[PDB]
């Protein structure tokens, strides 16, 4: 028994996308299928259920009109449709079979939804496309309880940007975070260096940012004040 | 709609308890490992399906259900969540301690002069050097919580096996210069630290 | 008397004429036994017994029988399934369902609950012993239940659990309302007539009881949210023709308009096979007046999830599991072995 979901997709504001879940190993036509959504940092949200036998559905009010679930019983496949893509809709989408509900014989005997068989999830990323090279800003150090300084790389698309320090010669305590995708469909990332406080005014630090999609190379020196 | 604690941790051979608070309705539990798809553990408060370990058990006591894990193994490291129908809990990261706990350094960077010359105000808060890799980052304007404009990154392993995380609060200069105080509040294994910063 | 719940192969019985071309008779003369002349019931004094309509094996055997009656009677010209396609001869048939009785063999008996507010799952105070159920018409229909038995006293709401929105809810009416469907003498188009006064009176009563079960909440109806044509409209068979009726106006929230409500229907020839599978083509309809009067006795609904944080419950019509049809007629029966 198993559910195989479709790979990750990328879309722009507006537009619609469709993601599928391919059942195998069991009688798809019995047993209801729910879909579930998890945005980054949030918990799962329930999107509705769909009885593959007659195609009947049930969506919470916040999602009717924005979500639609369908199926093809001949190939045993469930389908989720996300219409009017916003940046809120960027998430991980999960289909699951609940053995407690359905038509036919083998309901499992659980009063709760028996969320038994889960797909692995499909990532819908909503990026307002275009391009845009990034702007780079210093995180300047200031106020034993030693020093940290860094770089803010704001509003670019697509991934990735490369960040390095002093053209690669500094590697000690440096850590570049993953990019985060903001409300604007543009990425932003940060990079930091822990340094000994006895080095401001004597050791020098430069951010090297390289975004090849848009031909952008910036060197930004980080000074404390 | 079901609470749940964000993180929980214990060491091998011990036992832990995850709770979710919010229903009197039948609750079931799932365990999602890294790289895998969720798997059902307990249903209907305390029942076990066949093929699930006897170390997992469930209990309920007045409006909160609990999943309890005995004899922890490092394969239990994962994400745990509950539901009572369409009422779902936020999930809990469970860490099986593989090294001593380490609280986070947090530093909060104010809007650079150069970004304010470009009419933007980004507060950035960098949390670093902590274990387990699970924390809460809450922004506060003066004293109040902040909901809009917050993008936080998931803890990723540093170059020394500790975890770091980053959080960004994006404002216009109007809203920036309208509070006198802004702080990053990081909670980790019970303890909070707050770094504050001011239009100055 | 010593017994325990058991599952056994029942047999059906009916009063089919052996000399009839109508297909429910053709099928029951060979599949069933003649119904028993003078039948006996015995009340089991001071006996209380738990029935459960949502777990009851009678319902499943009755499904298999009806499935096998349709497969023998309906003659589609074309059947198309997973790659296949069989063309055949498809004369028109005489279609009108007849009462079937379900009967235990030797060593078993059928317990029947006579408590008249019985919702279908509790313990029952006034139990009877019988050899056969009463006469159940194997009519298949979605959304509305037709030509069934009535509720004895107050309208009854059945469901395995109302708080679980994944479970069908079955309303069983006090008092029937006629639905008159007619394709008159382009030719696929027909319509149904419902007396709006009676119907809305009943629908107001059905909301007051749904209010009882939902902590005096505000009740509204809405068209089915999704799914196949057979569930999103009231579908059914009359005289071998497959009617599909838009029932939107049947659930007019605004007026809980009191002349005659007239629903637009169509006779279809491409239908999905309700053996899951594929689709079947049928010949164009008869000439002249195809007309069917049917009591409305029940409705099948689904509650919309979410909405805990709100002040209203919304319901949508829809069948899909034909088995719940059977359940709405067998809810008072249980098969035991002595
Ligand atoms: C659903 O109904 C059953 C009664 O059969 C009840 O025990 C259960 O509490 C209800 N649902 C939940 C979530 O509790
Ligand atoms: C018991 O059932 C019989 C059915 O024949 C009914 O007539 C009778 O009134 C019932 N008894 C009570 C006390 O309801
Ligand atoms: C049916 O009645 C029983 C008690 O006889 C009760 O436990 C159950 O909740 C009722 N179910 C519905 C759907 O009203
Ligand atoms: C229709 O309802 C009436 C009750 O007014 C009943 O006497 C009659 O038997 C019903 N017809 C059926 C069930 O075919
Ligand atoms: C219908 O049921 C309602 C309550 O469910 C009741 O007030 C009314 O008397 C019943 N009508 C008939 C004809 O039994
Ligand atoms: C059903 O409708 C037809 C045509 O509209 C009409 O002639 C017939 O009298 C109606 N039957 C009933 C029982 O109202
Ligand atoms: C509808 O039913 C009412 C009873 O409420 C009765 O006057 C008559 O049977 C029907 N009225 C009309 C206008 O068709
Ligand atoms: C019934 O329910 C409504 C909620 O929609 C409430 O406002 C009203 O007061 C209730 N009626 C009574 C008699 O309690
Ligand atoms: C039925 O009619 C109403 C409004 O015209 C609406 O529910 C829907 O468009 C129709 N249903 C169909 C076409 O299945
Ligand atoms: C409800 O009833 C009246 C018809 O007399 C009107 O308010 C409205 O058109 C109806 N709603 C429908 C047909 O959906
Ligand atoms: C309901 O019973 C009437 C009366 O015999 C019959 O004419 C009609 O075809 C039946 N309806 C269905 C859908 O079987």
């Amino acid at each position: 028994a198993g559910l195989m979901q479709s790979g990750a997709v990328m879309k722009n504001s507006g537009a619609s996308v469709r993601v599928s879940c391919q059942a195998d190993g069991y009688d798809f036509i019995d047993y209801v299928i729910h879909w579930f959504r998890q945005r980054r940092g949030e918990g799962l949200e329930w999107l509705g259920w769909m009885n593959p036998s007659g195609g009947g559905t049930n969506y919470p009010r916040p999602f009717q009109g924005k979500v639609t679930m369908t199926r093809d019983t001949s190939t045993e496949t469930a389908y989720l449709d996300v219409r009017g893509l916003t940046y809120d809709d960027t998430a991980v989408y999960y289909c699951v079979r609940d053995r407690a509900n359905g038509s036919g014989r083998r309901r499992f005997e659980s009063v709760n939804w028996f969320l038994d068989l889960w797909g692995r999830g499909t990532q819908i990323t909503v990026v307002s496309a275009s391009t845009k090279g990034p702007s780079v800003f210093p995180l300047a150090p200031s106020s034993g309880g030693t020093a940290a300084l860094g770089c803010l790389v704001k509003d670019y698309f697509p991934e990735p940007v490369t960040v390095s320090w002093n053209s690669g010669a500094l590697t000690s305590g440096v850590h570049t975070f993953p990019a985060v995708l903001q409300s604007s469909g543009l990425y932003s990332l940060s990079s930091v260096v822990t340094v000994p406080s006895s080095s401001l005014g004597t050791q020098t630090y430069i951010c090297n940012v390289n975004h090849k999609p848009s031909n952008t190379k910036v060197d930004k020196r980080v000074e404390p004040k | 709609a079901l609470t749940q604690p964000r993180s929980v941790s214990a060491s091998p051979g011990q036992s832990v308890t995850i709770s979710c608070t919010g229903t009197h309705n039948y609750v079931s539990w799932c365990q999602q490992k890294p790289g895998q798809a969720p798997k059902l553990l307990i249903y209907d408060f305390n029942k076990r399906p066949s093929g699930v370990s006897d170390r997992f058990s469930g209990s309920t006591s007045g409006n909160t259900a609990s999943l309890t894990i005995s004899g922890l193994q490092a394969d239990d490291e994962g994400h745990y969540f509950c539901w009572a129908f369409e009422n779902i809990g936020g999930g809990t990261k469970l860490t099986v301690l593989g090294q001593p706990k380490a609280a986070p350094s947090v530093t909060l960077f104010p809007p650079s002069s150069e970004e304010l010359q470009a009419n933007k105000a980004t507060l950035v808060c960098l949390i670093s050097d902590f274990y387990p890799g699970a924390v809460t980052v809450a922004w506060k304007a003066d004293s109040s919580p902040v909901k809009a404009g917050v993008e936080t990154t998931t803890p990723s392993k540093q170059s020394n096996n500790k975890y770091a995380a980053s959080s960004y609060l994006s404002l216009t200069p109007e809203q920036w210069k309208s509070h006198r105080s802004y702080s990053c509040q990081v909670t980790h294994e019970g303890s909070t630290v707050e770094k504050t910063v001011a239009p100055t | 008397p010593v017994w325990k719940d058991a599952d056994t192969t029942l047999f059906c019985a009916s009063d089919a004429k052996a000399h009839e071309t109508e297909v429910h008779n053709v099928w029951a003369t060979h599949a069933c036994v003649p119904t028993d002349p003078n039948p006996q019931e015995i009340h089991l004094e001071n006996v209380t017994e738990n029935f459960n309509m949502w777990k009851n094996n009678m319902v499943e055997q009755m499904q298999e029988d009806v499935i096998s009656l349709w497969d023998q009677s309906l003659q589609p010209c074309v059947k198309l399934t997973g790659g296949s396609v069989i063309k055949q001869a498809c004369p028109k048939i005489s279609f009108d369902p007849i009462p079937i009785h379900y009967c235990t063999p030797a060593g078993y008996v059928i317990l029947k609950c006579n408590d008249k507010n019985f919702n279908g799952t509790g313990p029952c105070k006034n139990v009877s012993s019988v050899q056969c159920t009463h006469g159940i018409k194997p009519v298949v229909s979605t959304q509305l239940l037709l030509n069934g038995s009535l509720a004895e006293e107050e309208i009854i709401i059945r469901s395995e659990n109302l708080t679980n929105n994944a479970k069908t809810i079955i309303v069983h009416l006090n008092k029937s309302v006629e639905i008159n469907c007619t394709r008159p003498s382009d030719i696929r188009k027909a319509y149904c007539e419902i007396n709006g006064t009676k119907w809305n009176k009943v629908l107001k009563q059905v909301t007051e009881k749904l209010k009882e079960h939902f902590n005096n909440k505000t009740i509204i109806f809405q068209p089915p949210s999704g799914g196949d044509l057979e569930i999103t409209m009231h579908s059914f068979n009359c005289r071998g023709e497959f009617f599909y009726c838009n029932t939107t106006q049947l659930f007019n929230n605004t007026c809980i308009c009191n002349g005659t409500i007239t629903l637009p229907c169509k006779i279809k020839q491409i239908i999905n096979m309700w053996q899951g599978t594929g689709q079947a083509m049928y010949a164009p309809p008869i000439d002249g007046k195809i007309n069917c009067v049917s009591n409305i006795t029940g409705i099948l609904l689904t509650r919309d999830g979410g909405a805990n944080n709100t002040s209203n419950e919304t319901f949508r019509p829809g069948g899909g599991n034909i088995k719940d049809n059977w359940r709405s007629e067998l809810y008072k029966y249980k098969v035991v072995q002595i």
